[PDB]
């Protein structure tokens, strides 16, 4: 058997919050503050990706550079071989060519 | 100190000397004569525009929204629009209010 | 099992209406009402206001 | 399949059409939302249609309950007493109106 | 006597301007106290729900950035070895442990790293929003614009009496300018309430014009709007960022 007996706890959530009430505010920064800022700036993220989109092989090659001068050991190995088996698949597998 | 005068409805039923007051109201606030078409002249001067509009809405209680604020030229704007009348009761207030047949009951658990 | 008088959408003279309408026929609806109603009914009604003690 | 489920003999409920023909509905009771999407067409129904299907076969009682339901229902009730309850969720003006009058 | 707000851009030369009244926060009933006309391509555009929808997705999804990751079959532990040789015992074929078929593997199509999703709208698609949702906002009667944000007392419960006198609604953005002539009385009125919302001039949105019912701005504010969403129109090539001196622009 796989579903449960009981239904469970009621959901409860504030709409009014103080981070969905204030969502998308100094977003549009640029266009009406007269160009100081990017909407991208924004951005509170990873300091290789802020305002990138990147491929999985991109991003990894991105955080590569910008990052793995100061990453773990293990961590770096690991994005190492990842970069490594990605290059594999997406130029030599696959269909479309 | 100030605390709450109450809410007011927004039912209007348009009065039946409609024509001598407005007639009326526009000779008091142009200060100009009838000659042949009082009910042509337009209202592009705002402060003409706006003494009017706030008067009818101080007397009839109704007032002009924006979206039709935009769209009134002529004083046979304002005087179409204050023949509309609209009706502020509940949905179900209405229904019951209809010719209901013996055989159609209906409840409100709001 | 309950009667219908007791479950949520129930309205007895729209029901007595209904039933005269759907025989195709004109009954006065006073003389339906009285012979819808029974004895039995009548003397444990007034029994069940009698052990509460309402008038 | 026709072994899987039961199965009756074509049957009149009381003879019908022999004397005279009696209405076999006996009620539909309505149970739609005041807010919600779901019930939009069955507020559409209650505006426009249920006051002239209400006067068309005076037989029928009809209930409009207004309850807040996700999903809306309408429950018909037939003189040998069996109740089928069918759901009117997101249906239009006109899907209402031939399920009712299919019931 | 009566707030007059002509438009100081030029209109073209059909397209006549459309108007709104001019009401105030100082009185509980001091509604139309003046008569403003605002410049008709900024707030009498066409409707145009497509724009809504694009420069609504583009905000609600620019900044996102997922931190979903799973561990692929190459970082999960351990997992060296081919356990049970190829051809001897009856098993199935396995070349390590830590596959994605086994319990306790990687897994197979998961998500990899933290995903950006970040993309940009060209910039007359995005002010072509803005004056969309001020149209919207003002042909569905929600719009009101105000002289000067400035209670009497500076109390929430006034506050919201007044928006419930006015028939508003239950939430209400309210927009001044500049951040810094946000008067008092009005801050420390909207500062406890919890549908009833400040935002500077320069944070203008769609998304915060659509979740709050209506939308409350003032007379410097609605000069700036139109001063910064109409210079999109009749604007060059950008040549570089604007940022840069460009002896028109500020
Ligand atoms: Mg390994
Ligand atoms: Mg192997
Ligand atoms: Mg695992
Ligand atoms: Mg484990």
């Amino acid at each position: 058997i796989g579903i449960r007996l009981t239904l469970p706890p009621p959901k409860v959530v504030d709409r009014w919050n103080e981070k969905r009430a204030m969502f998308g505010v100094y977003d549009n920064i640029g266009i009406l503050g007269n160009f100081e800022k990017h909407p991208k700036e924004l951005i509170r993220g990873p300091i290789w990706l802020r305002g990138w989109k990147g491929n999985e092989l991109q991003r990894c090659i991105r955080k590569r550079k910008m990052v793995g001068s100061r990453m773990f050991a293990d961590d770096l190995h690991n994005l190492n071989k990842r970069i490594r088996y990605l290059y594999k698949h997406f130029n030599r597998h696959g269909k479309f060519r | 100190i100030l605390v709450c005068p109450p809410l007011r409805s927004r039912a209007y039923t348009p009065p039946e000397d409609l024509q001598s007051r407005l007639e009326s109201y526009v000779k008091e606030v142009f200060g100009s004569s009838l000659p042949s078409n009082w009910q042509d002249i337009s209202l592009e001067d705002s402060r003409l525009k706006f003494n009017l509009l706030a008067h009818l809405a101080d007397d009839l209680g109704h007032v002009v929204p924006n979206s039709r604020l935009h769209q009134m030229c002529r004083v046979r704007d304002v005087l179409d629009f204050y023949n509309v009348p609209i009706q502020d009761r509940s949905k179900f207030d209405e229904l019951s209010a209809s010719n209901l047949p013996p055989n159609l009951k209906i409840t409100w658990s709001y | 099992p309950v009667r219908r008088s007791e479950k949520p959408n129930w309205d007895y003279h729209a029901e007595i209406q209904a039933f005269g309408h759907r025989l195709q026929e004109n009954f006065s609806l006073d003389l339906l009402k009285t012979a819808f109603v029974n004895s039995c009914y009548i003397k444990s009604e007034e029994a069940k206001r009698q052990q509460l003690g309402i008038e | 399949t026709a072994r899987g489920t039961p199965s009756r003999f074509l049957a009149s409920v009381l003879h019908n059409g022999l004397g005279r023909y009696v209405q076999q509905l006996q009620r539909l009771s309505f149970s739609v939302s005041r807010d919600g999407a779901s019930s939009r067409g069955a507020r559409e129904f209650v505006e426009r249609e249920v006051i002239d299907f209400a006067r068309r076969n005076p037989g029928v009682v009809i209930y409009v309950n207004s309850r807040p339901c996700c999903v809306p229902r309408v429950v018909a009730e037939y003189l040998n007493g069996a109740v089928r309850e069918e759901s009117i969720h997101c249906k239009s003006v006109e899907e209402i109106s031939t399920l009712v009058q299919k019931l | 006597e009566p707030v007059l707000r002509k438009v100081e851009l030029p209109v073209p030369t059909h397209r006549r301007p459309v108007q709104a009244w001019v009401e105030s926060l100082r009185g509980f009933e001091q509604e139309r106290v003046g008569l403003a006309d605002l410049h008709p391509d900024v707030f009498a555009t066409a409707p145009r729900l497509d724009i809504l929808h694009q420069v609504a997705m583009w905000q609600k999804n620019f900044k996102r950035i997922s931190y979903a990751k799973t561990k692929t079959r190459a970082e999960v532990r351990g997992g060296g070895r081919k356990p049970w040789p190829q051809k001897g015992t009856g098993r199935a074929r396995h070349g390590s442990i830590r596959s994605p078929l086994w319990r306790g593997g990687g897994v197979a199509h998961g998500p990899r790293g933290p995903t950006s999703y970040y993309y940009m709208l060209p910039m007359k698609v995005r002010a072509l929003g803005l004056k969309v949702a001020l149209t919207v906002k003002l042909a569905q009667d929600d719009l009101h614009i105000m002289d000067s944000l400035e209670l009497p007392t500076g109390d929430p419960q006034y506050l919201t009496e007044l928006a419930h006198y006015r028939r508003w609604g239950d939430s209400v953005l309210l927009v001044d300018l500049t951040h810094e002539e946000m008067p008092q009385s009005i801050v420390e009125a909207t500062s406890r309430l919890k549908t009833f919302n400040l935002i500077p001039a320069v944070g203008l949105n769609v998304h915060s014009m659509l979740k709050h019912q209506t939308l409350v701005l003032t007379l410097p504010t609605v000069a700036f709007l139109e001063d910064k969403l109409l210079w999109q129109d009749s604007r060059y090539r950008p040549l570089y960022p604007f940022s840069l001196p460009y002896s028109d622009f500020p």
